[PDB]
């Protein structure tokens, strides 16, 4: 059981390769809970551990870094992910978030309302998603559309070269074509939490986004994939890795900022994003509204 | 006033502000009572700052001219024994200007 120590488990390669039929997800685990610690938030332990596994990740960190939280708020009224993030993201980087329903945020700036009233003349550098209708699975599992369409929009227009995304999907609430835009990273993954092992919750990992396909994925066949591997591997809970925070902060790495032309792109320069060593977008002052 | 409202209210019996974000660290920080990332010791719980300001929870103006939360946007660490009201906590004590502590929990000046 050594997973169990780790943040979560990640889709492994072999699982994506695969071409399955889209089954009902029916897991082991399921209505089984992790023992979170004493007085701890179940949105803290999860976003926790994804940051955690992001650690390990090529992610870019430039000076400014610019992050993005969509659905950030909890039915409490407050910002669970917002205050991991925080945590998590050098000192210095502009944090802001984004729900439905007001709340009250740790965040830099908070912006109410549907996302597809957020508008923002600037690209970003990392986006989180958890939003999440608990009434989206509305009888035949098929390819969702809402919030998705604003966040494939906003991947492909507003997401710097080089930036990552993490999307929370389940097995009702998924994209065809988000699939699809994962891609066009130089590298992506589906992450479970340990701490909700128990659900059919993952988060699409995007990292190093290139602007271009790498990998012709369809988004129909790979969601089937994703639920085949999590109903063939079941996943112990585990709340260990939430007592190891000493590595946890998100190391500064300094990464280039360069607005460049998009001929100016060549092999080179895609092998520096692939690798996190490269941040393409403006530097200028950032503005972002929300419609009223 | 709210925050003479909110002292009586709990001294009527009345339960304390639930749903404060409670961080994981290492509780092995400064214990300064005013953070940018949580400095917990082994003896206090580490905080949101949004999540602890009765302002900020109230959806109602602050106690200061130009609308300037010290808590949101920073962490917050509370003893442990007084961390089932981490909003009263943060209301009914005040932080050392020179060394950065609360005033009777960790003031040694
Ligand atoms: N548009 C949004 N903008 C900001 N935040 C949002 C959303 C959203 C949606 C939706 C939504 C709801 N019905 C639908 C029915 C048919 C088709 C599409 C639908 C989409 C969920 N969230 C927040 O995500 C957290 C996780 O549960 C919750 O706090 C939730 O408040
Ligand atoms: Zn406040
Ligand atoms: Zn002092």
């Amino acid at each position: 059981s050594s997973q169990a120590w780790q943040p979560g488990v990640a889709m492994p390669n072999l699982y994506k390769m695969q071409r399955m039929l889209l089954e009902k997800c029916d897991l082991q685990n399921y209505g089984d809970s992790a023992t979170l610690p004493k007085g701890i938030m179940m949105n803290v332990a999860k976003y926790t551990q994804l940051c955690q596994y992001l650690n390990t990740l090529t992610l870019a960190v430039p000076y400014n870094m610019r992050v993005i939280h969509f659905g950030a708020g909890s039915d409490k009224g407050v910002a669970p992910g917002t205050a991991v993030l925080r945590q998590w993201l050098p000192t210095g980087t502009l944090l802001v978030d984004s729900d439905l329903n007001d709340f009250v945020s740790d965040a830099d700036s908070t912006l109410i309302g549907d996302c597809a009233t957020v508008h923002t003349a600037n690209k970003w550098d990392l986006i989180i998603s958890d939003m999440y209708d608990p009434k989206t699975k509305n009888k035949e599992n098929d390819s969702k559309e809402g919030f998705f369409t604003y966040i494939c929009g906003f991947i492909q227009q507003k997401l710097a070269l080089g930036g990552s995304v993490a999307i929370k999907i389940t097995e009702h609430s998924w994209n065809a074509d988000l699939y699809k835009l994962m891609g066009h990273f130089a590298w992506w993954t589906a992450f479970v939490t340990n701490v909700n092992a128990s659900s059919s919750e993952a988060f699409l990992i995007g990292c190093n986004y290139l602007g271009k396909p790498r990998e012709q994925i369809d988004g129909y066949v790979m969601h089937a994939n994703y639920i085949f591997w999590r109903n063939t591997n079941p996943i112990q809970l585990s709340s260990y890795s939430l007592f190891d925070m000493s590595k946890f902060p998100l190391k500064l790495r300094g990464t280039a900022v360069m607005s460049l032309k998009e001929g100016q792109i060549n092999d080179m320069i895609l092998s520096l994003l692939s690798k996190g060593r490269l941040i393409i977008r403006e530097n200028n002052r950032v503005v972002i509204s929300s419609d009223v | 006033d709210a925050a003479k409202a909110y002292k009586d209210y709990l001294a009527s019996g009345g339960q304390p502000i639930t749903n404060c974000v409670k961080m994981l660290c290492t509780h092995t920080g400064t214990g300064q009572a005013i953070t940018v990332t949580p400095e917990a010791n082994m003896d206090q719980e580490s905080f949101g700052g949004a999540s602890c300001c009765l302002y900020c929870r109230c959806h109602i103006d602050h106690p200061n001219p130009k609308g300037f939360c010290d808590l949101k946007g920073k962490y917050v660490q509370i003893p442990t024994t007084c961390a089932n009201d981490p909003v009263g906590f943060t209301l009914k004590n005040t932080v050392c200007t020179v060394c950065g502590m609360w005033k009777g929990y960790g003031c040694s000046c």
